[PDB]
């Protein structure tokens, strides 16, 4: 934004529509940083599915 | 059949509004009659449904005891009375009808609806309207066509029609819509393009008519002398 | 409230367009029938389909309603020139003790081509100055579509007070027109040098100024 000096997510383009479902679960809240830089990394995250 | 309602109506913040629901023909004292509202910005709410043959009021738990609906079986007319109007009551109500059936669902459906009664309420109540004419200048008219009209300010409530020479000028006339003000007031404009040869021979006059206020003020226009 | 709906859905004139209605397990999933309505902006809504199994008189057979578990679905085939309205969910809720409607979806991709605007700036007349008010009007006409951002300035700072924009209406020649007012007082109308209304339309910025002296 121009008047607001913060990175906000506005383009939510993940899917179009959904007709019918049964499973829906909400996990714990987690805060994230939306500002992107070009420096060196400071953390490491591993995910196993 | 067909159910006809009243027209537009404005009230005061803390007054009692009284509208009605008229039925053409019969088939009114045998089925339930409800009232469904609709406001621009949110969904459609449901206040309650009234049965006219026995007279039992059935409202909802979201609406408190501030509105009452009374029906009559002699003339087939249901009356709606509401008091203590708020700022979020600017919506339109409809006269619906319930037609029950059998089945596993057994849900209330509205097959027959009404016309619609737009009930608005705000500040800046009815007062005397002010008409201000508009004259073209020598710098704003470079060709053989000039634009001029009349400006209506400080008027309430809607609607107000604008006529030109008692409806004799139909070519090039346009009526601008109203707009909400910070004080809760409306304002509109009207302008017609006429050739420059007819400014000094044929005179123009705006006829402002207001039916709820019973004010009919006509005002003439004159061109500017300095520019 | 308890019934949510998507805000908008896109479609093509000739393919199948489906909509989904989600609620709770006590109003739609409990066993109650659903009712779909059409809210046309300018007339009263009518009945389209009740119970998702019968067809009323006067409705085409292109509408198909079904209940798949806890959610209801509405599918149409072919987009004609009358589908510019809103579709709602109505279902009987027991926790609310009555019928509750849904959110409503708008079915309209666009249809508004571009054009070149033309503005007219008109100063207040002599009779308006003694009324202790000043209504600076700025008329815009002959443009397409009706999406104009109106801004004001006094040659030294933008005016962020008393600004108003009206919605444009369709003319007789498939055009739009609107007007913008500015509420001022005659005490400071003669102190400044000039006034102007700046608007934009797809980058096209037209500027017109007047002078009170």
């Amino acid at each position: 934004h121009k008047n607001n000096k913060s990175w906000m997510e506005s383009e939510f383009r993940v899917y179009s529509s959904a007709n019918n479902c049964t499973f829906e679960y909400v996990s714990q809240p987690f805060l994230m940083d939306l500002e992107g830089k070009q420096g060196n990394f400071k953390n490491l995250r591993e995910f196993v599915f | 059949v067909q159910l006809v309602e009243s027209g537009a109506e404005v009230k005061k913040p803390g007054s009692s509004v009284k509208v009605s629901c008229k039925a053409s023909g019969g088939t009114f004292s045998s089925y339930a009659i409800s009232w469904v509202r609709q406001a621009p910005g949110q969904g459609l709410e449901w206040m309650g449904g009234i049965i006219p043959i026995l007279g039992i009021a059935n409202y909802a738990q979201k609406f408190q005891g501030r509105v009452t609906i009374t029906a009559d079986k002699s003339t087939s007319t249901a009356y709606m009375e509401l008091s203590s109007l708020r700022s979020e009551d600017t919506a339109v109500y409809y006269c619906a009808r319930e037609n029950g059936y059998s089945g596993y669902g057994a849900a209330a459906n509205f097959d027959l609806w009404g016309r619609g009664t737009l009930v608005t309420v705000s500040s800046a109540s009815t007062k005397g309207p002010s008409v201000f004419p508009l004259a073209p200048s020598s710098k704003s008219t470079s060709g053989g066509t000039a634009a001029l009209g009349c400006l209506v300010k400080d008027y309430f409530p809607e609607p107000v029609t604008v006529s030109w020479n008692s409806g004799a000028l139909t070519s090039g006339v346009h009526t601008f819509p109203a707009v909400l003000q910070s004080s809760g007031l409306y304002s509109l404009s009207s302008v017609v393009t006429v050739p420059s040869s007819s400014l000094g021979t044929q005179t123009y006059i705006c006829n402002v008519n207001h039916k709820p206020s019973n004010t009919k003020v006509d005002k003439k226009v004159e061109p500017k002398s300095c520019d | 409230s308890v019934l949510t709906q998507p805000p908008s859905v896109s479609g093509a004139p000739g393919q199948r367009v489906t909509i989904s209605c989600t609620g709770s397990s006590s109003n739609i999933g409990a066993g109650y029938d659903v009712h779909w309505y059409q809210q046309l902006p300018g007339t009263a809504p009518k009945l389209l389909i009740y119970g998702n199994s019968n067809r009323p008189s006067g409705v085409p057979d292109r509408f198909s309603g079904s209940k798949s578990g806890t959610s209801a679905s509405l599918a149409i085939t072919g987009l004609q020139a009358e589908d510019e309205a809103d579709y709602y969910c109505q279902s009987y809720d027991s926790s609310l003790s009555g019928s509750v409607f849904g959110g409503g979806t708008k079915l309209t991709v666009l249809g508004q081509p571009k054009a070149a605007p033309s503005v007219t700036l008109f100063p207040p007349s002599s009779e308006e100055l003694q009324a202790n008010k000043a209504t600076l009007v700025c008329l815009i006409s002959d443009f397409y579509p009706g999406a104009v951002t109106v801004a004001w300035k006094a040659d030294s700072s933008p005016v962020k007070a008393g600004v108003e924009t009206t919605t444009p209406s369709k003319q007789s020649n498939n055009k739009y027109a609107a007007s913008s007012y500015l509420s001022l007082t005659p005490e400071q109308w003669k102190s400044h040098r000039s006034y102007s209304c700046q608007v934009t339309h797809e980058g096209s910025t037209v500027e017109k100024t007047v002078a009170p002296t």
